[PDB]
């Protein structure tokens, strides 16, 4: 546009311009909005869709497919938007399961059974449910011994290099 | 005018060491306060070709003579957008057992309405976790955008389509603002209906008050006090919560902390951005620029001029982001010990779950945090009385057997260390050892 | 196979993972300059009357 | 279970992982260009007059030291948190090991009894050791009992009952005994206690 150039998607812009401003600004001054030349209006211009793919992957000795999540895009087979980008490749269902391989936005993917790749809301926990009473109380009559396992790293490998 | 002073240290004030004299508190109050850590940063990542290159060919065949400097930063910031997420779950995914929130039922007159969610609202927050979210103010609209506010507004200083620009993203956190709210609200029926039980396993049903009982003993005041003053300790809890949210709403630096952190951030991929446009030596910071007015060579050399001032700047970012991403772990860290230690326990740690004696503690959640109600005792008015180490009796020497001797002059009794309950001297409240000639000081 | 190669493995496990970018490109170029209509009679000094 | 899910030490392979990794980018750096002809310093210098070879070196200088510096500025992160987890693992002997801790789900599950600790490369493993109470009961309870007039209250424990007697038992296991005024106190009266029976 005269002597601006760029690339992007030109759609028509909801601001106004003094007369003799030609060209807007972005919060770090990235030349975005342009009077148009011969019939000056305030063109709107945004950035493509460029945001990383990522791919699902069940495990290889699991099986070969795969499902891919487009992190910025819009998905305007099994094309599922979600909040965290559009996946491609797999099947949105509505039971809650417990997340394996996370997506973002509340959503995790799981390979289940007939086999595919599923989409689902995770499920936080158990379902439980403490049956208050203001006159009853529980009071353990057995107990179990439990041993667990915590680890902890204490040392990295000591290194050193001759600079020259 | 503006003036210069010395600073106060403190107020001055006093308390005589004293001998045979000891004071004993004779009533006390419930307080509670409010503790608030950051729990995560915002999640980004960042296109090193775009910010670089901006898809110059010619840029991307220079920036190919720095082989691993690519891989290394988004390996770095993929690592913190990974922790953020690990520490998430840490602070509030301890228990997996989501018990629902109970209807309100009688808890012996404790009132948890601004804890708990308020079921009439479009967000499953309780009063104060709406507060709290109301006030801290995110520039981090959305995550996959919509296009009405995106295209509507331009030259009108917008950032996330900014960032989009220059490739640069933001990541949406794995778990969202409603499931958090759910494990916070797990927690609370929790604490309510078992107390700490169900944090060390089962769940067990236990009456309110006797909870309370429990907790009271904990601290070191016998849990008659509770029964018999349990309208005063209900009606000043119910006051602490009613104040404590009046507070957070006219206090707006309460949540500086958590806004702090969204400000740095935002800062510094601000400064990211704005470095990009310096020339760092160069005959232009545009790379089209550059190649329009040179032949391949020169415009090489000016291209690499760039490359080494945006990669520069991308070093550099990154080595913040993998500071503040230390100390976020950090006080993340911190955050779960708390949420285990005042929530699902009684923790004894001073001034560890807030100040005064640790009663209980609830959890609220708040925008890229936790925030902590801690519930503690707080002697009140007290009385000057004389003391003794022992009584001396028939030669024998008693020394109490849980408490003080404690005299009005006339009479001595014997009382519980922290709250004035006298009783008569007899021998089932004494240890009896050594004579009455050892003891410096029997009466 | 992208995974693969990012990996640096002919095993890959079970997780997701950051292969590459997606970039939507331009379909033509545009020009805009006004109807400028500001032009002298160059060529009415060659073709004088 | 250690030897089932091999995926439990992955703490410290991730350690010797990431030191490793880095290791081999900075060797892997050296042989780029960083604009330069060649990577071979023995090359530019055989092939150039001075005033360029030195220019030439000039640019693989700064390549180098770069990659080296910031292998060192990562190393040092990573050293800030082996030190972190080395502190705590620390405090954990101290408080597992050595003594009976106290704080909730900070030294095992549930309720902590003792700690035993084993040697791992490049940490340490911690075997906890806890109580976790296991089958329960519903009990009626009341806060005091009502006997003389004057309240009673547990010395030691709850006052819980089944559908025609009254017990006294410890918080955590149920072995009821019969409420004598060796398992009591009395303070106040009946009026003043919600709930007595
Ligand atoms: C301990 O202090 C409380 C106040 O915090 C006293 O309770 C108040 O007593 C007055 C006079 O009867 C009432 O008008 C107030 O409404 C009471 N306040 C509350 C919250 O109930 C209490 O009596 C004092 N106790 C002792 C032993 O001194
Ligand atoms: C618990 O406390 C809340 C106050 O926090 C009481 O609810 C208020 O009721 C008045 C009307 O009397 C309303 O105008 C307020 O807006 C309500 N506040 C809130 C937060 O809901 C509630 O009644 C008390 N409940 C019990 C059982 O004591
Ligand atoms: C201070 O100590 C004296 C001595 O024990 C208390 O006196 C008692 O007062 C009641 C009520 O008048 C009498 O029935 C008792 O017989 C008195 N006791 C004795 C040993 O004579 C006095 O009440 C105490 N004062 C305070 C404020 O605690
Ligand atoms: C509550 O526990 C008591 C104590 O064990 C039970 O009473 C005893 O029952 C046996 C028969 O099984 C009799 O021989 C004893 O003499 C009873 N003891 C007393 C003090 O009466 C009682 O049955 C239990 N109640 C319920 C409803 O289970
Ligand atoms: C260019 O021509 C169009 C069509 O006649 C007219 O509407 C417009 O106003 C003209 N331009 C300028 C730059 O003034
Ligand atoms: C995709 O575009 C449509 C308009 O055609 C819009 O309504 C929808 O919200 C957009 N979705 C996303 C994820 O951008
Ligand atoms: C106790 O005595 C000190 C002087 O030693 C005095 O300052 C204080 O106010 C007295 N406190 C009470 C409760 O009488
Ligand atoms: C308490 O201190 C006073 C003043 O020094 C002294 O006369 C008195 O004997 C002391 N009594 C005891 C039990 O130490
Ligand atoms: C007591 O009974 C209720 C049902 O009324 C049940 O939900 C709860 O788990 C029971 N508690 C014990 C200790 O059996
Ligand atoms: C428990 O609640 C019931 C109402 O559901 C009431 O009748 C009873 O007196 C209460 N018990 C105690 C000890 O407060």
């Amino acid at each position: 546009f005269n002597g601006l150039t760029g690339t992007g998607v030109l759609t028509e812009s909801n601001k106004k311009f003094l007369p003799f401003q030609q060209f807007g600004r972005d919060i770090a001054d990235t030349t975005d909005a342009v009077r148009d030349p011969q019939t000056l209006e305030i063109l709107d211009i945004t950035p493509c869709s460029f945001g990383g793919v990522s791919v699902i992957t069940p495990g290889t000795n699991t099986s070969n497919q795969v499902a891919v999540l487009y992190q910025d895009v819009n998905c305007t087979s099994n094309v599922f938007q979600t909040r965290a980008g559009c996946l491609i490749g797999a099947e949105h269902v509505n039971n809650s399961y417990e997340c394996d391989i996370p997506i973002g936005a509340g959503i995790c993917a799981s390979y289940q059974t007939s086999q595919s790749i599923i989409a689902y809301t995770m499920s936080l926990g158990a379902e439980n449910s403490c049956a208050y009473s203001n006159n009853s109380i529980a009071i353990p009559t057995n107990f179990t011994i439990s041993v667990t396992t915590e680890i902890l790293p204490v040392s990295m490998t000591k290194t050193s290099v001759d600079c020259t | 005018s503006i003036i210069a002073y010395t600073m106060s240290l403190g107020a001055e004030n006093s308390c005589a060491y004293s001998n045979n004299s000891i004071a004993i508190p004779t009533n006390f109050t419930i307080s509670v306060t409010t503790e608030i850590l950051p729990v995560s940063m915002t999640k980004t990542s960042v296109d090193c070709t775009m910010y670089i290159c901006g898809d110059s060919t010619e840029c991307s065949n220079l920036l190919l003579q720095y082989g691993s400097f690519c891989t290394q930063l988004n390996r770095a910031l993929t690592g913190i957008a990974v922790e953020q997420d690990k520490n998430t779950q840490e602070v509030f995914a301890q228990v997996k057992q989501i018990y629902k929130t109970p209807p309100i039922k009688d808890f012996g007159g404790f009132n948890f309405s601004q804890i708990l969610p308020d079921p009439s609202k479009p967000s499953k927050r309780s009063p104060i976790e709406d507060l709290l979210f109301n006030k801290v103010t995110l520039a981090d609209a959305g995550f996959i955008k919509q296009y009405g506010d995106c295209l509507g507004d331009i030259a009108a200083r917008d950032l996330i389509c900014a960032q989009k620009f220059n490739g640069l993203t933001v990541l949406p956190p794995l778990l969202t603002d409603e499931m958090i709210a759910q494990y916070t609200s797990a927690l609370l029926a929790g604490t309510i209906c078992s107390g700490w039980t169900f944090g060390a396993g089962p769940a067990l049903q236990i009456p309110f008050p006797m909870q309370m009982a429990y907790r009271f003993n904990g601290i070191g005041v016998t849990q008659n006090v509770l029964y018999e003053n349990q309208k005063l300790i209900a009606n000043q809890f119910n006051s602490a919560i009613g104040k404590i949210q009046d507070s957070l709403s006219s206090t707006p630096s309460a949540l500086g902390k958590l806004q702090d952190v969204v400000n740095q951030n935002a800062q510094a991929l601000n400064t990211l951005v704005k470095q990009l446009s310096s020339n760092f030596g160069a005959i232009s910071s545009v790379l089209n620029d550059i190649l329009s007015r040179l032949d391949p060579p020169e415009a090489e050399v000016q291209i690499d001029r760039l490359i080494t001032g945006r990669l520069q700047s991308l070093q550099t970012y990154v080595t913040q982001q993998l500071i503040r991403a230390a100390e976020i772990r950090a006080s993340a860290n911190l955050a779960a010990t708390k949420m285990s230690e005042c929530v699902l326990g009684q923790s004894k740690r001073v001034d560890f779950c807030g100040k005064g004696y640790h009663l209980m503690s609830f959890p609220q959640s708040a925008p890229h945090g936790v925030v902590f109600l801690h519930v503690t005792y707080v002697p009140a008015q007290e009385k000057n009385f004389t003391t003794a180490p022992a009584i001396c009796h028939d030669g024998k020497a008693h020394f109490p057997r849980e408490g003080v001797f404690v005299s009005n002059g006339t009479h001595w009794f014997v009382t519980q260390r922290n709250f004035y309950e006298p009783q008569i001297i007899t021998t089932d409240n004494t240890f009896v050892s050594g004579n009455c000639d050892v003891v410096i000081g029997i009466v | 196979s992208e995974t693969k190669c990012t990996l640096k493995s002919f095993t890959v496990e079970k997780g997701i993972y950051q292969t590459s970018n997606f970039r939507v490109q331009p379909t033509e170029s545009i020009v805009r300059f006004p109807n400028i209509t500001n032009l002298c009679p160059f060529g009415e000094v060659f073709n004088a009357t």
